[PDB]
């Protein structure tokens, strides 16, 4: 039902802004007002017709970034500036006037090579490296800044927005010469490569709860990350539009060039230009602004079993026992909203969950966790202590008359805590203490849902625009960070309750720039259909590109009942995606994976075993995401930026640089077409060990149990081959190293290890980061970070080398030990070499030589 | 003498029995460890029924046998509950 949701035409500020068409801009820079300052250049801008005066604050930043901020010179009221999203005040670089004429000022960033040309009339900005034009601002003249007038009224369906400040929208266009491919600005159920918007709707960024959302359309979904990446054969660029209000994004293609236009309801203009040149440079630039992916506790990278709803404690324990009785691993079982007392969060249903501590104790004895849902809407109920506290301390979102806002959600009438208020977030965080959240225990973690916020009787199923928050800001000013604040306060609560030691795990539905710092997200209420399975790749890839690496989609689909074959394929797909959770609507049939016929059970178990085997590899990729800001799941073009035939691929993806995945996503398929990229590159089919040379499109036959996965030559992948019932059971087990030799006979890899769940890696440097490297005929283990030490029994039980000949003998040397001889096995057909039981501690330097 | 896998796949020195590395396709060389994917660990369980468990549940930190003998080097101390 789409009449529920505004098109751009039904949004009055989008209608106004979008009616401004490319032409001669009326804004002009007053070069007499220019001031060159310690951190920035300020210059007054004027609208030629209306004579409104604006101030442009232009900054060169360390790490080859430019920040452009535009506000009113003399505002009647302060405009919103997005707080808490930037992790630091970005370190600045000095600007120099290096050129000037009657209509222009040329600025140099530090000592070059980056330059900014400010054109006075019409106002324009051009960004250059040396003499190469990288990007233009306002080149199509689409800048629009509605200043605050003397204090319009708007209705949509049955909802009235009093709009006490009138029109205040802001917009600005950007020109990207040489760019034909843009990506990002999640969340949309649309393709990885963003489409032109010329003949249709703009992409919309407004966190919204869309019931039974459909595919291949630009409607706004639950989260909004206002970050766009541009990729060509020659360069990579990123644009970060730091605005928290409702935002529409127009995209047009025109020698090849792409123009981007952002239109936001309120706030200032605040945009970061991230100049690359490589996409990994862009990743680093964005990470320095908004931070990096929080390092997940290891268990949260395992398999999660969920549904709406498990019935009672007995059902939960039966599901737990079912996994062990059917030899399937699982780390977490999830409790949806029916576990609470009538959707009063932080409570337990007194009949079906009378003893939560005992249930959590039984799960801990299986070394498993539980996740409980906690939504931000609070039932209006004088017997509900949470509501009474928030009401009594004035911590609720308010209406203009000063009363607490009340809307409709799961428990009926409900109020919404003002998570933009730091006093409210501290209260929320303290509520997760084991004394306050009675029945919780250290192995209980949290799911924040409906945090857009979802309001059943509100406009577009969310909160009224003219609701009022901390400091008097309107809801329209802050909307897209409301969910992030819920995620943040919840994650802080899980840390504080442990005394600051335990890493959190929080899944969130709504999100914004910066949400990567607080845990995982998923793509909401998808559907049990083949095309929803397919779209999980481009949706999570668009999230990965903008820093949200901990992404997934409901395995099996949330709505409706998947056929067994679709469920098998979804497990295979999910097993290779970062957040791996099966979930299902209240009225679906039960689909725990052992309820299927044995052939389907077997394929699913095989997928679960592959995932658990790969946990050391997953954990290392997330450590690399946490330290460097590089995405875990990646489009092929990130690894092959010069191969134009990869720029739109979205039925394939990579994990790091080592594994290429092409899950089967069609019913009854007999094979898949796998594009194996890279000139002078080889790829190893990890099932058969067959080597394949790139570039080629390989037709690969499949059966029900097939998961097309290839390891890249030149890489070393660490695995736990002893699959146990949960990751906690595995965390002292020995590693098998899978070495895939390049055509040059080389390979390299890393491995991160720690206690699996605390901040000790950071506060005490209790961790290991190992480098494995192969060249000549020698495999070497060394430290990739000497600051890290760790007490661990983990050892190297096996090395598997693909693409190797038969050695005459194999010799191991490790510091502290005599030289030893290793037995080995060789397959001449596959050129696979298995080295038996090196037996060396993973914390030790060592080398293995093939003679 | 050396040990022979019960499926005849190989013969290995007896110091590779329970040496925490899987040398036999049937898992017969590691009855006491978690090394083999298809192995079994025998719980005598005096005072109750004796039980076979997956090798993967030896020293996984979970008490699988009422006599607790599957957890001998895991940090989990299992009390005897075979009664
Ligand atoms: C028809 C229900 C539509 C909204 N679904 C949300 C709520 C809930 O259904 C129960 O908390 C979760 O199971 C989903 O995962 C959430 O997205
Ligand atoms: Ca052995
Ligand atoms: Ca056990």
């Amino acid at each position: 039902d789409r009449s529920n949701f505004k098109t751009c035409d039904e949004s009055s500020f989008c209608k106004r802004q979008r009616s401004i068409r490319p032409g001669l801009s009326p804004y002009r820079a007053l070069l007499d007002t220019l001031q060159l300052g310690p951190d920035a250049l300020t210059v007054h801008l004027i609208h030629e017709v209306t004579k409104v005066l604006l101030v442009l604050e232009l900054q060169g930043l360390q790490k080859d970034m430019t920040r452009i901020r535009i506000d009113e010179l003399e505002p009647r009221r302060p405009r919103y500036r997005v707080p808490d999203v930037l992790v630091a005040d970005p370190p600045t670089a000095r600007l120099s006037v290096s050129g000037r004429d009657d209509n222009s000022v040329e600025l140099t960033v530090a000592e070059g090579p980056y330059k900014i040309i400010l054109t006075a009339q019409p106002f324009r900005l051009d960004l250059l490296e040396d003499r190469s034009l990288l990007l233009s601002v306002n080149a199509r003249g689409l800048m629009a800044f509605e200043h605050q007038r003397a204090p319009w009224e708007e209705t949509f369906k049955t909802h009235s927005d009093s709009k006490p400040y009138g029109p205040t929208s802001v917009g600005l266009d950007f020109s990207l010469p040489g760019m034909e491919h843009v990506y990002g600005i999640p969340e949309h159920a649309d393709s990885l490569r963003l489409k032109v918007t010329e003949g249709g709707e703009p992409y919309r960024l407004y966190n919204l709860d869309v019931f039974q959302y459909e595919l291949n359309n630009p409607m706004a979904l639950y989260g909004s990350v206002p970050v766009l990446l541009a990729h060509s054969f020659h360069r990579d660029l990123g644009i970060f539009w730091l605005n928290a209000a409702e935002t529409w994004v127009d995209i047009s293609s025109n020698t090849p060039q792409t123009d981007i236009r952002w239109m936001s309801e309120s706030g200032i203009i605040d945009v970061f230009l991230m100049l690359g040149p490589s996409v990994f440079d862009v990743f680093r630039q964005y990470a320095s602004l908004t931070g990096t992916q929080a390092l997940p506790p290891l268990f949260s990278l395992g398999y999660h079993q969920s549904r709406w709803n498990y019935r009672d404690e007995a059902d939960v324990l039966e599901v737990d026992q079912g996994f062990d009785d059917h030899n399937m691993p699982c780390d977490v079982i999830w409790l949806d909203i029916e576990h609470a007392d009538g959707k009063r969060y932080f409570t337990w249903d007194p009949t079906r969950f009378p003893q939560p501590l005992n249930m959590l104790e039984h799960l801990a004895s299986k070394r498993r966790k539980l996740v409980a849902i906690v939504d931000p809407h609070i039932k209006v109920d004088s017997g509900y202590r949470v509501h009474e506290e928030l009401r009594n301390h004035g911590l609720y979102v308010k209406t203009r008359d000063g009363s607490d806002y009340e809307g409709w959600c799961w428990p009926g009438s409900a109020s919404y805590p003002d998570f933009t208020n730091p006093r409210m977030r501290a209260w929320w965080s303290n509520m997760f203490s084991f004394d306050n959240y009675e029945g919780s225990a250290p192995n209980l973690y949290v799911w924040n849902d409906m945090n857009e916020p979802s309001v059943f009787n509100g406009p577009e199923v969310t909160m009224l625009k003219d609701a009022v928050h901390y400091g008097g800001w309107e809801h329209r000013d802050i909307h897209n960070i409301y969910g992030l604040y819920v995620h943040m306060a919840t994650a802080d609560g899980l840390i504080q309750r442990s005394g600051g030691i335990e890493r959190p795990f929080v899944l969130s539905r709504a999100f914004f720039s910066g949400s990567q710092r607080f845990g995982a997200v998923w793509t909401g209420d998808n559907t049990a259909e083949w095309d929803h399975l397919k779209i999980s790749i481009p949706m999570c890839l668009s999230l990965a590109l903008v820093g949200l690496s901990f992404c997934g989609a409901d395995v099996g689909g949330f709505f409706k009942n998947p056929e067994p074959e679709l469920l098998v394929r979804w497990y295979q797909m999910g097993a290779y995606q970062p957040f791996f959770r099966a979930h299902a609507h209240l009225d679906t049939g039960r689909r725990e994976p052992w309820l299927l016929a044995s052939q389907y059970q077997d394929a699913i178990r095989d997928a679960l075993f592959q995932r658990y085997s790969l946990l050391p590899f997953w954990y290392t990729l997330f450590y690399q995401a946490h330290k460097e800001g590089f995405p875990v799941m990646r489009p092929l073009w990130v690894q092959y930026p010069e191969d134009m035939s990869t720029f739109s691929i979205e039925d394939q993806f990579m994990l790091g640089d080592a594994l290429l995945i092409h899950p089967v996503s069609d019913a009854g398929a007999h094979g898949v077409q796998v594009y194996l990229p890279g000139q002078e590159e080889v790829w190893y089919d990890i099932q058969s060990y067959q080597k394949h040379h790139g570039p080629q499109t390989l037709y690969l036959p499949v059966t029900l149990s097939s998961i097309p996965v290839f390891q890249r030559g030149g890489t070393i992948v660490p695995r736990w081959m002893r699959v146990r019932r949960s990751s906690d059971c595995m965390k002292d087990d020995p590693i098998t190293l899978f070495v895939a030799l390049s055509p040059q006979g080389t390979a390299q890899g890393e491995l991160f290890l720690d206690d699996g769940h605390t901040f000790n890696y950071q506060t005490r440097h209790e961790f290991l980061l190992r480098r494995f490297s192969f060249s000549g005929s020698t495999l070497v283990s060394s430290s990739a970070d000497p600051k890290g030490h760790l007490e661990t029994p983990i050892w190297i039980e096996r090395v598997v080398i693909m693409g190797a000949g038969k050695p005459a003998a194999v010799v191991l040397q490790t510091k502290g030990s005599p030289e030893s001889r290793l037995s080995f096995q060789h397959d001449p057909e596959t050129s696979v070499l298995i080295l038996r039981k090196p037996g060396v501690s993973v914390a030790s330097d060592w080398s293995i030589h093939l003679r | 003498k050396p040990f022979t896998c019960l499926d005849g796949t190989a013969t290995i020195p007896f110091d590779q029995v329970n040496d925490d590395y899987c040398d036999c396709k049937d898992g017969s060389d590691e009855p006491g460890t978690a090394a083999c994917p298809n192995g079994s660990f025998h719980c005598t369980n005096t005072g109750y029924k004796p039980l076979y468990i997956l090798s993967s549940r030896v020293n996984d930190g979970v008490c699988d046998c009422c006599d607790g003998t599957d957890e001998y080097n895991s940090g989990t101390v299992c009390e005897n509950t075979c009664r």
